[PDB]
């Protein structure tokens, strides 16, 4: 296709970063206690609200 | 007679140096003025809305919540 | 020295030194499963019923057997008409007794069923376990779930395979696999289930922080300060407000029409209604254990009972001299309590016009009420020169516990779901946590402003508390801080500020989620 190729070209870097974070969190099927916690913030919700207004 | 919506005013008289007296401010009016006056404005009917005050312990920055500009977290 | 006084007083006083419940439980559980399994589990419905009915006929409970047969006849009216007619000793019954039913099932499905039955053993699981162990044989197979269009049936039909002996034997997989288109260790299985379930228990709390919580806020507009009291129904479907204009207003919380049983009111479209009939300001509203009944109390000194199906008053109770301030349904909703200006606490049942119990001993007006989750105790608080909390037994009518320590007007009382802890709040911003059996204060929580904390609520496990205040804040409190791993008190987890809306009601759901209500004042 072409839309799929453009989507990959646009999202590759962010997807790689998120995959790396998730992979580091659960190494050896054990919850690594030294990694950052999973917490919700206000900047992320502001980004979500921006996207929702776009929609 | 204490449910009136008129403003409460006071007038001052003098019994001498440093001896003031206070009286309620009234004034005779016509019946034409009272009867012909317009009515106050009717407020809208009761209703309710909904919104998210917090999500998983974090308040979102939506119009329905207070702004950060304007003592909630312990600092001991 | 009060200890010496008490010791002297004690020394001088001579003190020395049936089957339908199980069927419905199973039906609901089957209804709540994934679709891909629903074909198999339904095979359990027909046997569990039939044998059960016969059992009653064997025990002489003819009326119960008839009621059970009639109630469940609708579910099978389209298939088992002949069998139902025959049942309503024959050779068929003898064959049923001699030959035990066969119930083929998948391995994982069997494991899920056994774990579910164990998890609800005392609510009806034991009945089904016994029935299956006695008059059934669940031939388990390691196949996948069987459906008319699943992979198993398609593959078997395409390859023209034969019928397995276990699944050979009123609908069966044969009619799905026929060309016309192992054993068991119950009891031992339950033992293994319990032994394995015992291995995944959490037994402490060292380190970490409190629990995240979500909140949903309902705001009322154009009230002009006429709203006195607010309440939510048990299922979060209705909201009621009592005003200073003597009327009550009820709304559906999702905006759908409210329904009336009157013929003239058939298919009427309104989502809010008014209850009229009090002569003074309303100070309390209480939903009964869908909610059918409402209780209200007013400054005119009366208590009124309303039907929420026809939206009219049913009964008036007139046992008070002066205004009534608070009224409360019991934990299961047949008894209720009331209190107000004349310093007496009254307990009624909806059956009788006169109060059945009278509680005397407070020296001032009553300002707060609460029930115990077992339904046999009540809590009251007074103001002014007597700022104490009293605990009353309903069987005798006497006081059993007194709690002292508040120095401000008390606004709320709340008992934990485990029946062991009590909480109170006042107009100074403090929350007191009390041990009930010892009569001692466990601790104090600080951080709210001054003015009054009208509402408190415990979570399902009673390990977290949520409070709402007239300072326009909602706060969350840890009831026990974690062990040390080696103006505001450190046991607060969260505080959420509202937008110019004092909080009147807060309540916990089944999850880590709370609902709050209030009135908006733009000025």
């Amino acid at each position: 296709d072409e839309a799929y190729k453009i989507w990959k070209q646009v999202t590759k870097k962010d997807r790689a970063l998120i995959a790396k974070e998730r992979y580091q969190l659960f190494a050896n099927n054990k919850l690594n206690v030294e990694e950052p916690a999973l917490l919700r913030t206000k900047a992320g919700m502001r980004r979500f609200l921006k996207s929702r207004r776009e929609a | 007679g204490y449910e009136s919506t008129r403003p409460l005013r006071y007038g001052e008289a003098s019994l001498g140096p440093g001896q003031p007296l206070f009286y309620i401010d009234d004034e005779e009016v016509d019946f034409e003025k009272v009867i012909n006056a317009p009515l106050p404005k009717v407020p809208r009917d009761m209703t309710f809305t909904a919104h998210w005050l917090a999500v998983e312990g974090v308040q979102p920055s939506i119009p329905q919540n207070p702004t950060t500009a304007e003592d909630l977290l312990p600092k001991g | 020295n009060l200890n010496q006084i008490v010791t002297d007083y004690l020394k001088k006083k001579g003190f020395t030194r049936k089957y339908l419940k199980a069927f419905l439980l199973l039906k609901n559980w089957i209804d709540n499963n994934l679709d891909i399994y629903k074909f198999e589990l339904r095979k359990l419905l027909w046997p569990v019923f039939v044998y059960s009915y016969l059992e009653l006929v064997s025990q002489g409970y003819v009326d119960d057997a008839k009621h059970l047969l009639e109630t469940l006849r609708s579910h099978f009216e389209a298939v088992h008409q002949d069998q139902l007619a025959l049942l309503d000793e024959n050779h068929t019954t003898r064959l049923y007794r001699e030959n035990k039913y066969r119930i083929p099932l998948n391995q994982s499905l069997s494991g899920n069923l056994f774990h579910f039955l164990e998890r609800e053993a005392d609510n009806g699981g034991a009945t089904i376990i016994y029935i299956l162990q006695t008059h059934c044989s669940v031939e388990t197979s390691a196949r996948g779930p069987i459906e008319p269009y699943s992979f198993e049936a398609i593959y078997r039909r395409a390859r023209n395979l034969d019928l397995d002996e276990a699944d050979a034997h009123g609908v069966t997989n044969r009619d799905v696999l026929d060309t016309s288109a192992r054993a068991r260790d119950v009891v031992m299985e339950m033992q293994k289930v319990r032994e394995n379930r015992d291995r995944f228990v959490i037994e402490g709390r060292t380190g970490g922080i409190g629990i995240p919580v979500s909140a949903c806020m309902f705001t009322f507009h154009n009230t002009l300060g006429t709203v006195s009291c607010m309440d939510f129904s048990n299922d979060h479907k209705l909201v009621a407000v009592g005003t200073m204009d003597s009327y009550i207003r009820v709304w559906s919380l999702d905006g759908k029409p409210l329904k009336s049983a009157l013929e003239n009111e058939k298919n009427l479209k309104v989502n809010n209604r008014k209850l009229i009939g009090h002569s003074g300001p309303v100070y309390g509203v209480s939903f009964s254990d869908s909610s059918k009944l409402l209780l209200s109390c007013s400054a005119d000194g009366q208590i009124r009972l309303w039907s929420l199906e026809i939206w009219a008053c049913l009964c008036i109770y007139k046992a008070h001299d002066g205004p009534v301030f608070r009224v409360l349904w019991g934990p299961h909703g047949h008894y209720f309590a009331s209190a107000g200006w004349d310093k007496t606490v009254r307990v009624f049942t909806q059956d009788h016009a006169s109060a059945v119990r009278i509680m005397v001993g407070h020296d001032t007006s009553i300002s707060a009420l609460a029930w115990h989750p077992n339904g046999t105790y009540v809590f009251s608080a007074s103001d002014e020169m007597d700022k104490s909390i009293r605990m009353w037994s309903v069987i005798t009518g006497n006081c059993v516990r007194i709690f002292t320590g508040h120095t401000h007007y008390i606004t709320a009382l709340e008992c934990a779901h485990n029946g062991k802890i009590l909480a109170s709040a006042d107009t100074g911003g403090n929350i007191f946590i009390w041990d009930i059996e010892k009569g001692t204060l466990i601790k104090k929580c600080r951080g709210h402003g001054k003015g009054g904390i009208p509402s408190l609520s415990f979570s399902a496990e009673s390990n977290v508390l949520v409070s709402g205040g007239l300072d326009c804040t909602v706060r969350v409190w840890d009831i026990e801080l974690p062990a040390d791993p080696n103006q505001i008190t450190p046991d607060q987890i969260s505080a959420f500020a509202t937008k110019k809306t004092p909080v009147l009601k807060v309540r916990f759901t089944r999850m880590n989620l709370i609902v709050a209500g209030g009135c908006y004042d733009p000025e």
